[PDB]
């Protein structure tokens, strides 16, 4: 049941984002309702999250592949829908496996950002 | 009060999330 | 997430003279006459400026002591070192005089006395006086009397010259 | 396409009532539509409409809380479908008891269920509620 | 002078003076200055039905001061 | 064939859209061409206002110890299509949410955004028709309503957009402490060596009568509001020209 | 001549209203001038006033049909074009016959609205 409910919720989110994407392209992303901005951000993260590095494409991707167990696919997506990962950067979901990989990539991105901020601040 | 008388995988995700949130907050400060 | 204060983008700050410092002999007053966030004159070296505050008239020359003056509807005169007089009329505001040799006169409205018309001013006084007669209540009478004071000041200002 | 007006309040609830997975018995469907039509679901949140319908059909709050005074009109009497289909719901024989049952069901539902549902903040409780409401879509 | 006793604030005193000063300006020049003393502001709260409920806490026109 | 004409109708609509949007650019350009004058005549009215209120204080001690209503007066545009100005302002307000926060936003977009976002905190908003020039009377209307919203307010803040250049529109802040806290700081700047730059200014105000000081406080507060709205308008027109160009190119790609 | 002139004016107004509808979607109804919104408000009434319940579609509509005389139609539209009914609510022209039915429906709309206001007032 949890698998079915999560899948339907994901589909509903992506369906709505597609409809909002028509408005976004013509006018702009900033001419939308504040509620529809949250949906867009969640949908974009879902789109990035659906990507996965395959073990057979280690040449074309340049990265080690992943095998995601179905129980981590369900849990990771279910949490993302609830919004507990809204603070995580969008790109952290790109070309990764389970939620744990997303968090690790976010940690590395945060460390790099902190280093850049430290370098900029020290420049003063 | 009368309750007092008689009476890990998910933790890793929480731990990582807390660390990431901490780092994102620290970068904001300075 | 700290935001800049709106005064950081302004690069012409006010220079105050430390009290324990030597005096300087200044022959020019740097005037800044401003209306509704618009400067009619900017750091202009002038010989003197005459302003009407609530207490009375002040003639500000270079080196005048630090003082804050609450203006009233009245003319304002600026005399240049060349010997040229420029007369404005103000409806209110404040004048900040600094001992360093600067005078920042910020007015809600500052119009050259030429622009004002005495015929229009005169007939407005008659109408407002009639309005004061028909004023419903004490508050309405007070507001009408505010208009008459400005009008009479304008009429008297133009009749002077 | 072009403000909580009555048409817009009830229109959304009608749309939510149109989600189904299995065919519905005539008595259950007509009664629910009548309730949403006469404003009995105005105080009910859109998310909880299916849960409200499930209790109405497969349960009886009045009997549960001992406040049911109707003589014959109960949702568990499946034989009423043909009486409804003969006389209409807006007939003196069936109209009086129909309104009484709906009024009792609405009052009991709002008091004992919606108040607790709106007071849920725990992640465990939130997830449990989400499963319940989704299941109610696929049940009634 | 006497307006302070009636509760009129200083800001309202200035608006009245500015309007009067703009009144005396020549008809040729009145257009420029008068655009700076023409009330065009209101205070509105969105009503329950989705309308505009105007708050009457501060006056807009010098006549009603 | 209908299928072919379906595309033709679709492309027919995009053509009219380009024309209307281009007409919008013409309107904004005229308003920006006439609003470009303020760039020459700004940066001099607010000189002693700096001394009155310029206090580079910490961002935590200011809001942590709030025992009275903190009133915020964000500046927002009536019409959309401006850009990210309103969004950033909302982010700047969301970052300072507190128990004592009261909101009196300016502009329909601010009202619409904050009425939904902060129904209880939102008391009411001010709306100005962009028909006349931003004048003193409008600022006096902002301040009077702000006081009546919360007379016992610890501070009144204005959050607006500063137009640094044609392509740079930052967010700027004017914090205005109420009379009691201002006169207390003005009293310390006068007596104490601390706040040297304000020593002469403060003593020159304490010599005068109180009503003059109160008038001085209100007058400079109005000027700060007048500057903010004036800048927020210039940033608005500049931003709309940039945004409208983006819409034109998006409607050209389609 | 009156019939010809009225028909042409209706067609021109409908044509113009469609051009404005493009503006009303890009700019919005606020941006329209005083003249344009009067065209919009009058034209919307024309669009709804063209609708008519037929005597054969009672099952489909659930309301009795109407038979509008030729003279009544011309007079009703002529008055609408020149603004004789600018204060009538827009929905009063929806699925009705002649002008008389429009006034009756508006009166009924006013009565029900008053009842709703009274119910709200008691609350
Ligand atoms: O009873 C009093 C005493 C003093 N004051 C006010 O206190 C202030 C003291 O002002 P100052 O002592 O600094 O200078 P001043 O007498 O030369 O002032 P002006 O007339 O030139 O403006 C002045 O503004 C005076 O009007 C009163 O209003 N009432």
């Amino acid at each position: 049941v949890d698998h079915y409910n999560v899948a339907q919720d994901v589909v509903q989110m992506l369906t709505k984002y597609r409809e909002l994407q028509d408005i976004i392209a013509v006018l702009g992303i900033d001419e939308l309702s504040e509620e529809d901005k949250l949906i867009v951000d969640r949908a974009r993260k879902l789109v990035k999250f659906l990507s996965q590095p395959f073990q057979v494409a280690e040449v074309f991707t340049g990265m080690t592949g992943h095998y995601v167990q179905l129980d981590d696919t369900i849990d990771s997506f279910s949490g993302l829908l609830m919004g507990t990962y809204d603070q995580v950067p969008e790109m952290a979901f790109y070309m990764v496996g389970g939620i744990n990989s997303v968090l690790e990539k976010a940690k590395k991105m945060a460390e790099e950002a902190a280093e850049l901020e430290k370098m900029r601040r020290a420049r003063v | 009060e009368a309750a007092e008388r008689n009476p890990t995988g998910d933790n890793a995700r929480d731990r990582l999330l807390k660390e990431v949130l901490a780092l994102q907050a620290r970068i904001n400060q300075r | 997430h700290d935001l800049p204060e709106g005064f950081e983008f302004m690069e012409h700050k006010v220079v105050n003279k430390d009290i324990h410092a030597p005096h300087e002999n200044l022959e020019t007053l740097r005037l800044t006459l401003t209306r509704q966030d618009e400067f009619l004159l900017r750091e202009e070296p002038v010989k003197c400026v005459t302003v009407t505050g609530t207490n009375g008239e002040y003639g500000i020359y270079p080196g005048h002591a630090y003082k804050i003056v609450q203006l009233n509807p009245s003319p304002l005169t600026v005399e240049y070192t060349d010997g040229t007089t420029k007369k404005y009329f103000v409806s209110g505001g404040f004048a900040h005089i600094n001992n360093e040799g600067s005078c920042d006169v910020n007015t809600v409205e500052c119009t050259l006395l030429d622009d004002l018309d005495l015929a229009i001013a005169e007939k407005e006084l008659a109408a407002q006086q009639a309005a004061l007669g028909s004023a419903k209540d004490d508050k309405a009478k007070s507001v009408v009397e505010i208009r008459i004071s400005v009008i009479e000041a304008v009429i008297a200002a133009l009749k002077h010259h | 396409a072009d403000v909580q007006t009555i048409p817009m309040i009830r229109g959304a609830r009608f749309v939510a009532l149109f989600n189904q997975k299995q065919p519905s018995y005539f008595m259950n469907a007509i009664v629910s539509l009548y309730a949403c039509l006469n404003g009995y679901l105005d105080d009910v949140k859109v998310q909880y409409v299916k849960f409200y319908e499930y209790l109405l059909v497969h349960r009886d709050l009045g009997i549960m809380y001992g406040t049911a005074k109707n003589k014959f009109f109960y949702m568990y009497v499946q034989e009423l479908n043909y009486l409804i289909r003969f006389f209409t719901l807006n007939s003196p024989i069936l109209h009086g008891e129909l309104e009484e049952m709906l009024k009792q069901h609405t009052h009991l539902f709002l008091q004992h269920y919606q108040s607790k549902m709106n007071a849920i903040k725990s992640e465990k409780d939130v997830k449990a509620l989400k499963n319940l409401l989704y299941s109610c879509k696929r049940a009634v | 002078s006497s307006w302070r006793d009636h509760g009129i604030s200083y800001l309202k005193y200035l608006n009245v003076c500015t309007e009067t000063l703009h009144s005396t300006v020549k008809e040729s020049r009145r257009a420029k200055y008068e655009r700076w003393s023409k009330p065009c502001y209101t205070a509105q709260r969105p009503d329950g039905a989705g309308g505009q409920e105007t708050i009457d806490k501060v006056p807009i026109h010098t006549k009603d001061y | 064939s209908g299928k072919l004409r379906l595309y033709k109708e679709k492309l027919e609509g995009y053509n009219r859209f380009y024309s209307i949007v281009k007409t919008i650019k013409m309107v904004t350009l005229a308003k920006y061409r006439a609003a470009q004058g303020r760039i020459r005549t700004r940066d001099f009215s607010l000189r002693y206002t700096e001394l009155a209120f310029s206090k580079p204080q910490a961002s935590r001690d200011a809001v942590v110890a709030a025992k009275n209503a903190l009133v915020y007066i964000p500046i927002t545009t009536n019409r959309g299509s401006c850009g990210a100005l309103n969004s950033n302002i909302v982010r700047c307000i969301d970052s300072v949410v507190s128990s004592k926060m009261v909101l009196m936003p300016v502009g329909k977009r601010g009202i619409d955004s904050f009425s939904k976002l902060y129904p209880d905190e939102f008391r009411y908003g001010i709306i100005n028709d962009m028909k006349e020039s931003m004048h003193f009377g409008y600022a006096t209307f902002v301040i009077e309503n702000a006081y009546e919203v919360s007379k016992d307010a610890d501070r009144y803040q204005v959050i607006f957009n500063r137009f640094v250049s044609a392509g740079v529109q930052r967010n700027a802040v004017y914090n205005i402490p109420s009379y009691e806290k201002w006169k207390e700081d003005l009293a310390d700047a006068a007596s104490s060596d601390n706040q040297k730059n304000r020593y002469l200014f403060a003593n020159a105000l304490q010599n005068e009568e109180e009503q003059l000081i109160r008038d001085f406080f209100d007058f400079h507060a109005a000027l700060a509001v007048l500057n903010a709205v004036g800048e927020n308008e210039l940033s608005e027109q500049a931003a709309r020209l940039v945004a409208v160009e983006g819409q034109l190119t998006n409607i050209s790609s389609l």
